[PDB]
Formats: structure tokens, C-alpha cells, sequence
């Protein structure tokens, strides 16, 4: 942030012209991998900054709709749906659909249906074996 | 059979070279005479020269300073050397998301 | 909403690759100097470079109507026999020209049944395959205007309005400055009718007993009055005065006409392409 | 502010009780049957090694 | 050589601390039923390099 | 995007090993008292060391179109004769020449039908081996103005 | 004799402090299930040398 404080030419004239060459060169010795056929700064430098201020004011944002959660006249899903398209934010990955949520509820499921059995599985063998050994040894 | 630069001896090609350091020579002792008149002294000294003190004292403050500075950021107590390997040349060759790593 | 907002990202990306910025701020600074510039915007294509271009005052002409519509253009360029494309290389003998002869080519825009024409021209030939046609809406040459009156082609500038002022601070700090470097000047003044002889305190040493008087010798000097203090302060009042007129997240905390001369046509040209080219989706009619 | 996609009708509130009891049905009985059919195979391991 | 010698080791080590801040401030979002939780992740770490 | 970033990882990582970085920051200094300079970028290679270049104003040529195109450039070196690559050394002969003595070398990059073509000359011959040409848009030869004006060689 | 020497032992005492400071701040996230955290750990060791 502090390296990008402006209290436009040179980019133009050393920066464009210096990375045409030299993805060109590197390609033909086989130090980069084969580029598709036909697929600086200003917006470059806060080209990942960019991101990640819209990035992190959508997690602000969905943080503090989780008191509502228990309110039973809002349709939450579209009221995300439209906070974030009021920020121009794609929309790609962000939200579940209607499929690919039963497979959740599945996975959920298993994963703790496992651990229950065996845990209990464990603790009833070591009472049976202990109860064993001592009514074994108590004649001594 | 030394052919060339060397067809003449070690005490000759010496001898030739020594008129170059001339100008370098003089204009250090000129600079070397309002600082430190020690630091650089000549080719003709002995246990009997004495070395005298000049009218001012602003310039060996500010050698010794900058003497400290350069030094205290070019070598470090950390390692100043990082010896790297290319990359693509482990994704190329690894079978595992530990190599990197290792490596 | 949701699709309506891609096809605004899709075209910001286009103006980032293709560099748009830069010719933007050279025009932006023609504009308060001179008050004219034009900008052309080449026709878009899938996998090459198609940078934006600018022209100055002194490289084109327009005429308008009194009402306020645009007529004519014309523009003029200057190529080498080398850098010229070999199609047209080829409806010209190469036998005349060198490698290193400037040809001028010529370009016509006008009018002609709601709609525009083109053509281009050298030597007084039309070149084959040049010619086309723009809808009344969707022209690619901008003539940009900054200060707009009744009745002219073409517009003022706003550095106009302050001239007299800055005339004005420039001839006051000449002489000012101007009497600084004679009041840096040494010249003794030895007394005809005393008894010091001048050619003794020349040749004395760096610490001497030598005869003579202090009454026969002073220094000449520039007295001037109260005649530094007007001038610095009334510099001062005018310094000051210019400078509350150049200004001398926060977009909307530091802030007209130039929303309908430079931004608008910009969006309208870039739609009408693009669709042409096939990088955006076809969009319903009126909509 | 537009009302279209902010406030529940007064259908459309019998899917969201379907919805959760679905998911509270199907949680509860498979986190129910994992530990009971745990708990019964080791007692019987249990009761098979112990003897020697 | 020097102009990247000393930040050359500390560049990973600012990455990752920011890496972890910004990993540790999700977890109040862990029982919101509405959102893909591993591809935010994975384009916050894109976001960085 | 993950390979995308990858590339430019990569990118960033040679141009550090090389060192790029000691070049540049005389570069930009002599854009503020003459306005002029020139960069030369070697052919890279696997396992060697191959520095960037920088070139004076007092040592090359430009002839520039009206328009602001490149249409030639020449470039000139001094060498001694036991510092010359072996295979420069054996179209010359070696009795003639002495160690230390010093040859003059020019290489010429001219334009011709939509690309552009490369020899080097040494005395008032073409040494053999060095021809070559290079795409309209991947010239490695990157001459650098600082205020434009117009119809004008070199900048301000 | 001084090179590292007064500070010889401080240089590693003040490795394993740091250390020990990063560690202790990945403990909210071992609860995480798409978190890799042995190699975490390690490439936030070999980032300090």
C-alpha cells in the first residue's frame, strides 16, 4: 500500500516491450509450458489487491447475518443473492444450488455414524476382557 | 612453452605496468590529507614520520559513519545467499505434494 | 442482474490489454492548453494488438453547424515508402521511390442520407478497398470540446480566463529577481582629499601594522526604501489568489459537460463492435 | 427498497419445515444405528476372545 | 546477490502469516448451510500468489 | 488461474537469478540527464550465465519514420584480439595480431518485408555464422525515449 | 571469538522463541477438515532457516 501511493509513459516504452520478449525465447528452450494459441500496471499492482478488498468486505458483510438466522418471514438466500450483486462480485463458486447439498448431508452422516460404532465397539471389548481376566485371577 | 604474455618474465611485465597507477596514487594522497592523514601513506615512510593534525575535524566522523553503515547492511548476520533450484522442473519430475519441500 | 453485470467486466478487461490509458491523460492535458483534440478507435479483432490513437490541433479539421452538427473531417498522416502495407505497395511502381520517401494520405469522412462515408486518397488516387460505411450513431472519431459557445466550430480553453494575472506575477518577479544579482557586487571608495595611498593595503600581509585611516574608506550599496515590501506582498496576494483556483473510498468526496463529449460515445462504439466481433452475447433489441 | 425477493409469503413456508425435518430424520437415525450396531459386535468379540 | 537476499526468506514468511489471519477469521461462517466453504479457500489463496 | 500465476512465478524467478537489477538503476539515471539509452537481452540458455546489457548514447544509431516507426539501428564494440570467440578467430590470421590488440565489431538490424534481418561485419567482412531474423513485434533491441515530440529521433 | 559469539547463543534462542510464537497460533484451526497441517508446520519451519 505504501508502494502505491502516486503523489504513465515509461509503461509503454520498457515495461510491455521487456515481457514480449522473453515469453518467446524461453518458450522455444522449453523453460515455459506451451501457451494456447490465441488465448503492466495501472490496474496490475492492485490487480490481486483489487480481489482481495472485494473478497474480504464480502466476508464482512455475510459475517453479520448470522443473528437473523432464527427469523422466519426472510428468504436469506436471495437477500445473499442480492448483496452480492451489489458489489459487481462474480458469482461463480460462491453459493450452493439446489443438487449438491444431500451429498453433504450424506458425508455428514458417515463421518460421524463411523466414529460412534467404533468407540463403542472398543470400550465393550476392553469391559469384557478386563471383567475376564479379573474373574481369572481372583483365586490367587 | 609460455608463448604469450609471458615471453618475457614476471619482473619485466611488472615493470612495464607500474607508470599507470600514477594519477591514482597522487590523487589519493590529496584526499587522505584532510581526514586521516594516516590512512594512506606513502611508499617512503619509516619509524621517524610524524603525521600532524588538521584544522578540522568533519571529515573523520563522517568516513567512520558511513565505514559502519555499509558494512552493518551488506553483510548481515542471517544468510545473504539462497542457492534455488527451478521451477516446473519439480512438477515435471515429482509424484507427491511433499518434494518441494524436501528439496 | 446477475447476466447483466458481465458484460460490463468483459468490456473494462478490453481497454486494459489494449492500453487505453495512456492516450487518455495526453489528451486530457491538450484539453486545458489548447481546448481540441480527436481520438480514434481502430476496429476491433480476436488476437492482435489494436492500441488507441490521438490526434493535435494542428492535424485535422471539422466543420459544424450553427445548430451543432458535425458535417466534415478530414485528417492527414505522414508513412514511409517501407511501412506502408504491401497491398498498397502494389498499385504503386517501385522504380519512383526510395526506402526512405515519406508519402501523405488523406481520409473523408462526410455525410450523405443519415448515414456517413469514407474513402482514403494519395497522390490524388483513391485507394481500392478502403471505402465503407458507420451508422448515424456509432462514428469512431471524436472531435472533444472543452468550453463550448454559440455559433463556433471548435472551443476555448480554460487557462484562458487567467492570463493577465499571470503577466502580471511574471513581470513583477523579474525585476525582483533582477535586483539581487546587482547587490552582490564589490566596489571600494578610497577619498581624494585624505591621506591612505590604496597601493599599501594591497600588498600587506596576513597579519601587518600598515599606515593609514578608516574614515577614507567605504563600500558602495544599494539603498532602497520601501520598495521590496510592496512588491513582495502584492506577489504574494496574487500567488495566493491563483492558487485557489487549481485546487492548489474518496471518489465521491473530491467530486459536468464532459459526460456527454467523451465518456458516452466511448460505451457506444465499443457495443457496436463487439457484438460485430464475437466477444459479447447478442443482446435483445430495444431492451 | 423493493419487497420482491425480501419477505416470506404465506405459502411457501411448509417447504422449509420439509426441508428441516428431512435433514434432523436422517441425522438422527444414522448417528442412532452406527453406535448400536458398534456396541453389538464388540460385546460379542468381547465374549468370544475372553475365555482363553 | 542482495536486493532480494534478506526479504528472499522473508517474503514466504509474510505470505504465510497473512495466509493464516485471513484462514482464521472463517470460522464463525462454519454452520452457514448457503456456502461453498472450499472454493472460497481456494480463490482467497489465489487472491495472494 | 493456478497455472496462470504459476507462469508468472517463473517468469519472476529467471529474471532475478540473472541479475536484471543492476542494469536498470543505471538506466534510469541517465534518462534524467540525456534522455536516451539502449537494452540488449542474450538468448537464454540452461545452465549459464547470460547479464543484460545497457549501451551509452555516444555508441549507437536510430533512424526513425515521421510517423514514429524503427527502421534501422547499428551498434559498435571494441574487443581485443584473445578475448574473440575462437570460431570469430579462425577466418582471420593469427600472425598479423598480437594479444592486446583491439578490433572493431558492428552489427546492423534493418527492416524488410514485414520482419527484420541481422549480420555482424568485422574489418570490412561479414563473419559467417551470425545471420538471422526476429518477428515484427519480438525485436530484442529496445531503444528508450523520455519526452516525445514529434518528427523527431531520440527524445529529451 | 566475536563473529557470533556474544550473540552465539542468542541467534538461536531467538530462532526458537519465534518459533514457538508461530506455533502456538494454529491451534483455533485444528478443527479445520481441509487443512493440510503437517506440511503447514514444515513450510512455516523452512521459512525461518
Amino acid at each position: 500500500v505504501a508502494g502505491e501511493l502516486e503523489a504513465s509513459v515509461q509503461s509503454q516504452e520498457l515495461q510491455l516491450p521487456i515481457v514480449r520478449v522473453l515469453m518467446n525465447q524461453l518458450q522455444s528452450a522449453g523453460m515455459i509450458p506451451d501457451l494456447p494459441k490465441e488465448a503492466s500496471t495501472g490496474l496490475e499492482a492492485l490487480g490481486r489487491g483489487q480481489d482481495l478488498e472485494k473478497l474480504t468486505q464480502a466476508v464482512n458483510m455475510m459475517t453479520g447475518l448470522q443473528p437473523l438466522s432464527q427469523d422466519p418471514d426472510i428468504n436469506l438466500p436471495t437477500l445473499k443473492l442480492r448483496l452480492l450483486n451489489a458489489l459487481g462480485i462474480d458469482t461463480a463458486g460462491l453459493l450452493l444450488t439446489q443438487d449438491e447439498k444431500i451429498q453433504r448431508m450424506a458425508e455428514q452422516s458417515s463421518q460421524q455414524a463411523v466414529v460412534q460404532g467404533a468407540s463403542a465397539a472398543g470400550a465393550n471389548m476392553g469391559a469384557a476382557v478386563g471383567q475376564g481376566a479379573g474373574e481369572d485371577m481372583a483365586q490367587a | 612453452e609460455r608463448e604469450g604474455f609471458a615471453a618475457e618474465g614476471a619482473k619485466a611485465v611488472y615493470d612495464r605496468l607500474k607508470n599507470g597507477r600514477q594519477p591514482y596514487e597522487t590523487r589519493a594522497q590529496n584526499c587522505a590529507a584532510v581526514t586521516i592523514p594516516s590512512l594512506f601513506p606513502k611508499e617512503s615512510d619509516n619509524s621517524s614520520t610524524e603525521y600532524t593534525t588538521p584544522w578540522q575535524a568533519v571529515g573523520a566522523r563522517c568516513l567512520n559513519n558511513l565505514a559502519a553503515k555499509l558494512m552493518l547492511a551488506l553483510f548481515p548476520q542471517s544468510p545473504w545467499m539462497r542457492l534455488t533450484v527451478s521451477e516446473y522442473e519439480a512438477k515435471t519430475l515429482s509424484q507427491d505434494s511433499e518434494a518441494a519441500a524436501r528439496v | 442482474d446477475e447476466g447483466l453485470a458481465m458484460v460490463e467486466r468483459v468490456l473494462m478487461a478490453y481497454m486494459e490489454t489494449n492500453s487505453f490509458r495512456v492516450p487518455l491523460f495526453e489528451a486530457l492535458k491538450q484539453l486545458i492548453v489548447s481546448g481540441n483534440c480527436l481520438l480514434y478507435i481502430p476496429e476491433p479483432e480476436q488476437g492482435t494488438y489494436s492500441p488507441m490513437r490521438m490526434y493535435r490541433l494542428v492535424s485535422y479539421v471539422v466543420q459544424r453547424d450553427a445548430f451543432g452538427n458535425i458535417l466534415q473531417i478530414v485528417t492527414l498522416d505522414k508513412v514511409a515508402f517501407s511501412a506502408l502495407p504491401e497491398d498498397v505497395k502494389s498499385q504503386l511502381n517501385a522504380d519512383d521511390y526510395e526506402p526512405d520517401t515519406e508519402l501523405e494520405v488523406y481520409t473523408h469522412i462526410y455525410r450523405q442520407d443519415d448515414e456517413y462515408l469514407r474513402y482514403e486518397e494519395v497522390e490524388g488516387i483513391e485507394v481500392a478497398g478502403t471505402e465503407g460505411s458507420y451508422p448515424l450513431t456509432a462514428c469512431p472519431y471524436i472531435p472533444v470540446r472543452m468550453v463550448r459557445l454559440d455559433g463556433e466550430d471548435y472551443g476555448r480553453s480554460y487557462c484562458e480566463e487567467y492570463l493577465g494575472d499571470l503577466n502580471s506575477l511574471e513581470t513583477i518577479t523579474e525585476a525582483i529577481t533582477k535586483m539581487a544579482k546587482v547587490a552582490s557586487k564589490v566596489v571600494g571608495l578610497v577619498n581624494p582629499n585624505g591621506i591612505t595611498q590604496p597601493r599599501r593595503l594591497n600588498k600587506a600581509a596576513t597579519g601587518e601594522f600598515v599606515a593609514g585611516r578608516v574614515e577614507d574608506i567605504n563600500f558602495l550599496q544599494l539603498t532602497k526604501g520601501q520598495d521590496f515590501t510592496i512588491a513582495k506582498s502584492v506577489a504574494d496576494a496574487i500567488e495566493q489568489r491563483l492558487g485557489w483556483a487549481f485546487l492548489l473510498v474518496a471518489g465521491e468526496l473530491e467530486a459536468s459537460v464532459q459526460s456527454q463529449e467523451l465518456q458516452l460515445p466511448i460505451v457506444r462504439v465499443l457495443m457496436n463492435q463487439l457484438q460485430s466481433a464475437g466477444m459479447i452475447p447478442d443482446l435483445p433489441k430495444e431492451a
